[PDB]
């Protein structure tokens, strides 16, 4: 509602790990399945 | 085609859900603009 | 004649007017309800 | 013919270093 | 300035300078010719591009 | 080689023999001349666009600035509003000094990177290899724009130092 | 205080929105086998 | 009768530096497709 | 007169997070399509069709290698509009015949106009002189040069840049091969520019980095500074004399400093656009005469000129039959040029 | 080797024309008060 | 400031977070279900990895013709069995 | 003073010397027409319009007088090689005569527009300022350009009272100067068509007398005047640029791919015509309807005129040049002097076999033959160590038919080879190579000069438009922004409306 109640560095940390998860995921693709070279 | 319900059902759910918990703001914003 | 492509030639002149009519329309009236103060 | 252009080119530019760091405009505070 | 005789007959074809008609005048004639304009471009670039095909209309060198 | 063909030469070579367009470094060296170049017009023509009167059409502008002079000689608050509404507000700088110091950051980094591809292909570690990666269900090779930089790079190689190799493979 | 449907939401969500939808695009590809 | 639209004009030392230098550069470029 | 013409010209030139102007009416939708395109495209859409190409994520391509490629050679230069006689309004079709790049390219052109009248417009309603509009004149010659006119010279749009990293890198080795574009000296200007601009940044931003007023206490010099101050933050008499001892010259005038940052990318781009207008007619610096003459006649008079040339000549015959498959080029093994061993 | 010819005049004049016109202008300058 | 609420307001405030962990993750699922139900493929066109080729041939499907080129298409689909 | 870069700039509020210059400026356009003409007669050889056309021999305005009209030299020839013609004055040497005369006139008028430039037809009558009052003087000039549109189209490319235009087949082997119809259905806006060439001046000049009357007659709105700044000469600068620099990409465009105002017996053929075998085609349905016809194959090719097989030689492609491959197309290849005939490739087996021909973007390309199927079927290898498909293991001959070699036949590898290597060029020429010391290379024809020329000057003009729009437009901050600028006009949220100080 009012604008304050979640810290800004959880937000930042939380954001940050979404980032490393799907970006992992996508390195993860180059190994696998199509374009893999296998 | 059902594969076109499946996609979309998940994004129309998501705009209702929205809807719902911002329409007393969004009144609220359409009114004091007039 | 009206060929296929002088007809696909009509419904690109009738697209992109209704896509300029629209736009205008919209922004026409929302300059009308959002005023400057002056 | 075009060797002799070639050097001479070159051989002005290498002069013209020569004027542009020492007959340069001296700049002056103000 | 020096006044020649060619100079006192062109005389009123330099001299209203600044002159203009009230508000928009004229600009929504001069809109309405240029999007005319803006369709007949539109009409010559496809039909030498192939995108518009006309009846008995053949672009290529065998039209002589 | 010590000359401007030459340099062509050594360039081609060094994309035969390590794919230097496919390596991160090389890449990130473009970045930094395709950026340096950018930010050094974008600095130039900002910087330009406010300065301040301080002389006649008829005359140069740069005879407003004087050497030495105290003051400063355009208004970074005018390039700023400009700047700031061209992108948004928080996309432009209004301190002199960092602005100045990512253009100076921006560029030697990226040559940085530049130097150590070729300092780190110099030891055979080359650009990234997507030759056949892409294959269908068969098993059939299916190309990419990567294969296609294959067959110009096979081109180069059987091509260079021609009378030069007497074993199939060139391992330096 | 603030409005809450402005120019800014609208330049915000059309980047937003496909962004997202396209993610989840590409994170399914990377199940996918020939 | 004096036209009053007349002005000075001027090049100064730096600009003949920075104008031979661009000249004979450009002739030391070009030189070589000229001869072919 | 506040009839409905000045109250739109209001609100377009409110004072908001995203500035819009009349300009934006051109810029948003064109600059959105042309990066939408692309991002759909590179994700969804293949190049078998028109290159034998796979070209998207969904085929298993990777951030370097998805593009968005040109159309099949046999289209010539049609502008593909979805509607035309081509496509003939199926999207599906459309996106396999090449009509993503067409869409590309001229609502990308159509953009950029917009985001230099934008740079014409803020400009003028802020009060400063238009040189950064004028400076993006260099980018859209580019752009033009590039993307529009070079296939126009050519058969079709087939030969013009697909929007990929590795497509552009094949454009480059390709410019190699069949133009000898490193030996034409519009790009040799072009590249002593964007080197000459890329130091120009890096030499500036040191130079006022290492010349700086100390107007603070701290160690971090950047907070001793405000944007309203009127003294210069850094000396350029220290600056002049350190460069003239260390180098010979230096700059005085500081208003001949900044714009001498614009002239040098800018010119440099501009040039190169000269040159790429000459290759859409094939009209090359390939060859030295007087250097084939020699060599034709004497055959232990070599350069690097020469040798680069077989290159050149492997390039265009190692690359050809995949690069251009509506050629049909079958070329045995016996023909193609290799030196010994490779 | 068999350069074209015409490659001495072309480059001569080519220094030439705009370095006289810059010096022309240069000399001018100074003779100014 | 140009008068809308700060960004760092809105995405510390319980609000935006009740409305976003639904919408972003239901767009997430709804680019998944995209791809993953083979809708994508059909949309644009794009070949499956077996249907670049019939089972015997090694030539591409290259569109020669400009004005016939959709049937070409069409017609290259069909010899896929 | 004056920086060199605005010298000119003392001429913005002098009209007497603004017309002055501009009149220099004509004067010396049009002495380049006339030197440049003269020059072209000096060094064209009127004497083989088939194999050795002005287009071979580097003939850049000869083209341009040809195309209206103008065929003939005083002394005799004329460019369809007809002798013992009279073209009366109009020849080429008196459009050059007139051209140098009018430029020594147009000197003596620039001379005295420049000392008497003070005419008080420059000064406004109310205020005593020099003033040109634009948006007449337009509507004169618009009027004017009308009405010589209207009579180019109604009088001289009719025949009417003038001469026609260049028109030909659609294989450039008949070309003349004729009087030609407008085409006034949907066809004239076809490029290839002629009569839409005369439609289109007849048209568009009526429109340019009735809107030349108009802007004679009707002042600019005050909203039009005061957002353009028409009051502001350089304002006019800037839109004239913009539409020469339209004109120059339309006349670039059309100059490369061909239209009806550019005919490739006066231009040379477009690399269209090599991509597509648009020659080699016609060639082939000439050859079919003899062979079909009962004559036989040395008849049938004795019978293609060698003015169309030179049209099926890459040679002639302007896309095959070079930019500092200097001179005329001769220069290079040679003065062609006769067609060797066609060139017919046989195996040991007696099949047929065809050169796989040179696309325009290779600077050299192998020797591949392949049979009526496509199959590879003979080859020059580079590595012989391997080779399969030799010239001399596949037993390959080559029989000429038409042409000078016409009923030979040639079985000795090395022989056969040499014309193999010339067959990717297309059909096979004796060229004189001796007399303009040429040199092998191609070069490109007055067709590519002209297209790289323009397209590149149309693209710098884009600059000049950019240039002089922007200073029209900020004319009052050229100098440098207000030096009281408040710091608010540019920081945000001060005013509701950007830049518009009574939106506080
Ligand atoms: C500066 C800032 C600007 C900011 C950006 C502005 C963005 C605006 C976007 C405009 C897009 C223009 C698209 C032009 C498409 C085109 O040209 O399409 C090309 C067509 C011509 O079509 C081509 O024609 C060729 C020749 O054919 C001819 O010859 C053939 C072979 O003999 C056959 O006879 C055939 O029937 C006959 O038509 C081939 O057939 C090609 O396959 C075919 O594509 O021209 C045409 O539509 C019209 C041609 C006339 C107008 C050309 C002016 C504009 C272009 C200038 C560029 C100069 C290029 C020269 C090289 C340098
Ligand atoms: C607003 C800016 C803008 C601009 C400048 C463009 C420009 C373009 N678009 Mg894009 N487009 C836009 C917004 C824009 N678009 C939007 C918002 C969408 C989403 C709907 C699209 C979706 C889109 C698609 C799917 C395609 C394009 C295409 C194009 C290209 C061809 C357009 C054309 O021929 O229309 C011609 C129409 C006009 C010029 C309209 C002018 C109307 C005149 C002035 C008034 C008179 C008309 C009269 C009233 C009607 C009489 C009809 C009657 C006789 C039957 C051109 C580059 C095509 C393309 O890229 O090809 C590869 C294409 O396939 N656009
Ligand atoms: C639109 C202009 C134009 C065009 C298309 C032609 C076309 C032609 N001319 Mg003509 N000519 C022209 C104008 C033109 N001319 C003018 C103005 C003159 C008077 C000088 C002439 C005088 C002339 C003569 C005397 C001859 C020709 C000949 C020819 C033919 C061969 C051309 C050639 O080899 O060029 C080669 C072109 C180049 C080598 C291009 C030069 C590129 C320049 C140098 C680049 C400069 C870059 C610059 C320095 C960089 C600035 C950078 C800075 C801004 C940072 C060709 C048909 C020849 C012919 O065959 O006659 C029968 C011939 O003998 N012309
Ligand atoms: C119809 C065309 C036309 C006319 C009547 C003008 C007139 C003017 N220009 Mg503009 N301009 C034009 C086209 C034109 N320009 C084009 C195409 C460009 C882009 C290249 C420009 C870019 C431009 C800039 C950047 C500037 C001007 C400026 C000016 C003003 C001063 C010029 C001067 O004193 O130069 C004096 C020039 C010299 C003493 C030597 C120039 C030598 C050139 C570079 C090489 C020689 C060319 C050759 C002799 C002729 C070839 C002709 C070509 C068409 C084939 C004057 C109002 C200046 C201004 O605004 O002042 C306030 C200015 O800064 N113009
Ligand atoms: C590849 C190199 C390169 C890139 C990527 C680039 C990018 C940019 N330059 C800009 C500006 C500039 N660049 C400038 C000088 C230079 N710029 C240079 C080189 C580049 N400049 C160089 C070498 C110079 C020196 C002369 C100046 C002076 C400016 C600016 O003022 C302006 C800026 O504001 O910078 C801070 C911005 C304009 C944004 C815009 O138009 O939005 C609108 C977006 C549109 C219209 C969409 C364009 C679509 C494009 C044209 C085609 C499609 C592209 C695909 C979406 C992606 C394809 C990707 C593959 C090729 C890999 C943008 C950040
Ligand atoms: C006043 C100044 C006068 C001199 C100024 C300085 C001269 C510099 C030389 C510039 C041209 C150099 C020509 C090449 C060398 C040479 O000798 O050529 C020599 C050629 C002449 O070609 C000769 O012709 C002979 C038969 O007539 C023989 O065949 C010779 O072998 C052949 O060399 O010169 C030309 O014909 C060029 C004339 C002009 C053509 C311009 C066409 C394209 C113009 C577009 C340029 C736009 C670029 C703008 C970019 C910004
Ligand atoms: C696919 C092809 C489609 C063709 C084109 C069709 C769509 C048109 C394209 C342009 C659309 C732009 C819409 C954005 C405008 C907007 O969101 O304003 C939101 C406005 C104003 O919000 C207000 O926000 C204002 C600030 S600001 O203007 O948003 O910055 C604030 O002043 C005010 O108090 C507040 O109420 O509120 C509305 O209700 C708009 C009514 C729409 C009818
Ligand atoms: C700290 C890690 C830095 C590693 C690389 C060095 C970058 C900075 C050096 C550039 C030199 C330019 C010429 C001198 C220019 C010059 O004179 O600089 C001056 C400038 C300001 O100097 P000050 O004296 O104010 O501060 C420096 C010290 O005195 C301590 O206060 O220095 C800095 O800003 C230091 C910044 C360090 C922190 C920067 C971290 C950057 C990391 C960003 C991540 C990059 C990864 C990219 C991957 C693709
Ligand atoms: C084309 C078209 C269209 C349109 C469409 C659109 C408009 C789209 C959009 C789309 C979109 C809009 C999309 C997006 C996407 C996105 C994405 C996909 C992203 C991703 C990202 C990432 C992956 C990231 C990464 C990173 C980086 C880069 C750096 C930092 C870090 C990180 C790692 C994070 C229409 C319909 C009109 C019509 C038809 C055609
Ligand atoms: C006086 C007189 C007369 C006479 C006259 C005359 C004799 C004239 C002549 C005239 C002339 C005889 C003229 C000429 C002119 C020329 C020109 C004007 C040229 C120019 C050129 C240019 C401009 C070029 C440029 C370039 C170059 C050089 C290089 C490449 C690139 C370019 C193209 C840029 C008479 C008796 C009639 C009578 C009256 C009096
Ligand atoms: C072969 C290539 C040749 C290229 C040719 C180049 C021609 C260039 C001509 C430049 C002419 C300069 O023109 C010259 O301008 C100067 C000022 O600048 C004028 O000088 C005028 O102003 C100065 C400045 O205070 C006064 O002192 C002086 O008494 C007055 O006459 C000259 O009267 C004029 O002769
Ligand atoms: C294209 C737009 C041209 C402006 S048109 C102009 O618009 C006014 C609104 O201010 C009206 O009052 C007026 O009647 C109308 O002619
Ligand atoms: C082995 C040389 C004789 C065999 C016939 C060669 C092909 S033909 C030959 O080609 C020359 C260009 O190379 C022309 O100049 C010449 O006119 C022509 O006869
Ligand atoms: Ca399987
Ligand atoms: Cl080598
Ligand atoms: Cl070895
Ligand atoms: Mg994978």
């Amino acid at each position: 509602s009012e604008g304050g109640r979640i810290p800004l560095w959880i937000v930042a940390t939380v954001a940050g790990m979404g980032v490393i998860v799907i970006v992992g995921l996508f390195f993860y693709g180059a190994y696998a399945g199509l374009g893999s070279s296998l | 085609d059902w594969r076109v319900l499946v996609v979309l059902l998940p994004v129309l759910l998501a705009a209702g859900w929205a809807v719902r918990n911002i329409l007393p703001y969004a009144v609220k914003q359409v009114q004091k603009l007039l | 004649t009206i060929t296929p492509s002088l007809k696909g030639f009509f419904i690109g002149l009738l697209s992109g007017a209704v896509v300029l009519g629209l736009t205008f329309a919209v922004l026409i009236a929302i300059s009308q309800i959002d005023k400057v103060q002056r | 013919m075009e060797t002799i252009t070639y050097v001479f080119i070159f051989a002005c530019i290498i002069a013209l270093f020569f004027f542009a760091i020492f007959f340069r405009e001296p700049p002056r505070i103000t | 300035a020096r006044r020649t005789w060619l100079g006192d007959i062109l005389r009123p074809l330099n001299s209203e300078y600044g002159k203009v008609a009230p508000g928009w005048g004229t600009t929504p004639l001069m809109a309405v010719f240029m999007g005319l304009f803006l369709v007949f471009l539109l009409i010559i670039l496809e039909i030498y591009n192939s995108t518009l095909i006309l009846d008995g209309v053949n672009v290529s060198w065998k039209a002589l | 080689p010590l000359g401007i063909s030459g340099t062509f030469n050594f360039m081609i070579v060094f994309q035969a023999e390590h794919n230097i367009l496919m390596h991160p470094f090389h890449q990130l060296g473009v970045a930094g001349v395709f950026g340096g170049a950018l930010f050094c017009a974008m600095h130039g023509s900002l910087v330009t666009s406010s300065l301040i009167r301080e002389t006649t059409e008829t005359e140069s502008a740069n005879y407003g600035y004087k050497f030495g002079q105290e003051e400063e000689t355009y208004n970074i608050v005018a390039a700023h509003g400009y700047f700031g509404r061209l992108i948004f507000q928080y996309a432009s700088f209004n301190n002199s000094r960092s602005l100045h110091f990512f253009l100076a950051a921006w560029p030697v980094v990226g040559v940085w990177f530049a130097a150590l591809g070729i300092s780190t292909m110099a030891f055979n570690l080359n650009g990234f290899n997507f030759n056949h990666s892409v294959i269908d269900a068969k098993g059939n090779v299916i190309n990419t724009w990567a294969d296609i930089i294959n067959r110009a790079n096979l081109g180069m190689e059987v091509m260079h130092e021609r009378n030069a190799h007497n074993f199939p493979l060139d391992l330096a | 205080s603030y409005p809450i449907f402005t120019v800014r939401w609208v330049a915000v969500h059309t980047l937003a929105v496909p962004t997202i939808f396209f993610l989840g695009a590409i994170a399914a590809m990377q199940f996918i086998q020939r | 009768e004096p036209n009053p639209n007349r002005q000075p004009v001027e090049l100064n030392r730096t600009s003949l530096y920075l104008g031979l230098l661009l000249i004979l550069v450009l002739a030391l470029l070009f030189s070589s497709y000229f001869f072919n | 007169e506040r009839g409905w013409f000045d109250i739109l010209d209001d609100w377009l030139k409110r004072d908001r997070f995203v500035f819009v102007g009349w300009s934006g009416i051109l810029l948003f939708p064109c600059a959105y399509l042309a990066l939408g395109g692309w991002l759909t495209g590179t994700t969804f859409v293949t190049s078998w069709y028109t290159h034998g190409l796979a070209s998207s994520y969904l085929e298993g391509c990777n951030f370097l290698t998805v593009a968005v490629s040109t159309p099949a050679n046999s289209m010539g230069h049609s502008l593909l509009l979805l509607w035309g006689p081509e496509a003939q309004g199926d999207f599906t079709r459309w996106c396999q015949l090449g009509g993503l790049w067409t869409f590309i390219a001229l609502h990308g052109a159509f953009g950029l106009i917009g985001f230099m009248l934008r740079q014409f417009e803020i400009a003028r309603l802020v009060g400063v002189r238009p040189y950064n509009a004028i400076a993006f004149s260099a980018p859209i010659a580019v752009f033009v040069s590039v993307f529009l006119i070079y296939p126009l010279g050519q058969s079709s749009w087939f030969f013009a840049p697909s929007f990929g990293v590795a497509a552009i890198f094949r454009f480059l080795l390709f410019f190699q091969g069949f133009h000898n574009w490193t030996l034409n000296p519009f790009h040799m200007m072009g590249v002593a520019g964007v080197l000459g601009g890329a130091l120009l940044c890096a030499i500036h931003g040191a130079t006022v980095e290492n010349t700086l007023f100390q107007d603070g206490e701290g160690a971090s010099t950047f907070r001793a500074f405000n944007p309203t101050q009127a003294e210069e933050t850094y000396s350029m008499v220290t600056a002049n004399r350190f460069w003239s001892q260390i180098f010979g010259i230096a700059f005085s005038n500081k208003r001949w400093l900044h714009f001498f940052m614009l002239f040098v990318p800018v010119t440099g781009l501009w040039m190169s656009a000269i040159g790429v207008v000459g290759l859409a007619l094939n009209l090359r610096s390939y060859d030295f005469i007087s250097q084939e003459i020699r060599a034709a006649e004497d055959p232990e008079f070599e350069t690097f000129y020469t040798k680069n040339l077989l290159l050149n000549e492997g390039i265009r015959a190692w690359m050809a039959p995949q690069d251009q498959p509506h050629e049909n080029f079958v070329f045995p093994e016996e023909v193609l040029p290799r030196g010994n061993a490779l | 080797m068999e350069v074209n010819q015409l490659g001495l005049i072309a480059t001569a004049l080519f220094v030439l024309v705009p370095s006289v016109f810059l010096i022309i202008l240069y000399v001018q300058t100074e003779s100014q008060q | 400031t140009t008068g809308e609420r700060p960004f760092s307001d809105i995405i510390t405030s319980v609000r935006y977070w009740v409305i976003h962990s639904i919408t972003i993750p239901a767009l997430f699922i709804a680019g998944w279900l995209f791809v993953s139900t083979g809708l994508a493929y059909d949309v644009f066109g794009t070949p499956r990895p077996d249907s670049y080729y019939a089972q015997e041939q090694r030539s591409i499907p290259l569109v020669t013709d400009r004005f016939e080129a959709k049937q070409q298409v069409e017609t290259f689909l069909e010899q896929l069995k | 003073g004056l920086p060199w870069y605005r010298v000119h700039t003392v001429l913005i509020n002098d009209p007497g010397r603004l017309i002055a210059a501009h009149l220099m400026h004509t004067a010396l356009v049009a002495g380049w027409a006339g030197s440049m003409a003269l020059y072209e007669l000096a060094t064209f050889d009127p004497s083989d319009p088939v194999l050795n056309p002005m287009w071979r021999q580097g003939m850049f305005v000869l083209p341009f007088m040809a195309r209206l009209g103008v065929t003939g030299s005083w002394s005799g020839w004329s460019i369809t090689g007809e002798t013992g013609i009279d073209p009366g004055f109009w020849s080429f040497e008196g459009v050059a005569l007139a051209h140098i005369v009018l430029s020594g006139l147009l000197f003596l008028a620039a001379c005295w527009h420049w000392v008497y430039w003070d005419l008080e037809l420059f000064r406004d009558p109310r205020t005593g300022e020099p003033a040109l009052d634009l948006p007449k003087m337009f509507g004169i000039h618009l009027f004017l350009a009308g009405l010589l549109c209207f009579g180019f189209g109604a009088f001289h490319l009719t025949g009417l009272f003038g001469p026609g235009m260049w028109v030909s087949d659609p294989y450039g082997l008949t070309g003349s100067v004729q009087p030609v119809a407008p085409e006034w259905g949907p066809d004239g806006f076809n490029p290839y068509n002629p009569g839409g060439v005369v439609a289109h001046h007849i048209a568009a000049g009526i429109v340019g007398i009735i809107a030349g009357l108009f802007h004679i007659l009707v002042r600019p709105p005050q909203r039009l005047y005061k957002a353009l700044r028409m009051g502001n000469i350089e304002t006019v600068l800037s839109s004239s640029i913009a539409a020469v620099f339209f004109a120059a990409f339309v006349v670039a465009g059309t100059m490369w791919y061909g239209s009806a105002t550019t005919p490739i017996e006066l231009f040379g053929p477009t690399r269209y015509q090599w991509d597509s075998s648009y020659f080699q085609q016609e060639i082939n349905r000439r050859v079919q309807a003899s062979l079909a016809s009962g004559a036989t194959l040395e008849e049938a090719w004795s019978a293609i005129p060698e003015k169309l097989a030179f049209y099926d030689y890459i040679g002639n492609n302007p896309a095959k040049g070079g930019l500092f491959r200097t001179g005329p197309m001769n220069k290079g290849d040679g003065i062609a002097q006769a067609w060797k005939g066609h060139a017919v490739f046989r195996n040991k087996e007696g099949e047929e076999l065809f050169v796989r021909r040179m696309p325009a973007f290779f600077e050299s390309f192998p020797v591949i033959l392949t049979d009526k199927n496509g199959v590879v079927k003979a080859d020059i290898p580079f590595r012989r160590a391997e080779s399969k498909y030799s010239f001399e293991q596949q037993g390959v001959t080559v029989s000429f038919y038409g042409g000078e070699l016409n009923g030979q036949t040639f079985t000795d590898p090395p022989t056969v080879k040499s014309y193999a290597r010339k067959a990717i060029f297309g059909e096979i020429f004796e060229f004189d190579t001796e007399t303009l010391n040429s040199d092998g290379i191609f070069r490109t024809s007055p067709r590519g000069w002209f297209t790289f020329a323009h397209a590149v000057f149309a693209l710098l003009f884009f600059f000049g438009h950019i240039w002089h729009g922007a200073r029209t437009l900020f004319r009052d901050v050229f100098s440098g922004i207000d030096p009281e600028l408040s710091p608010e006009q540019v920081e945000w949220g001060f005013y509701q409306k950007v830049g518009d100080v009574t939106t506080r």
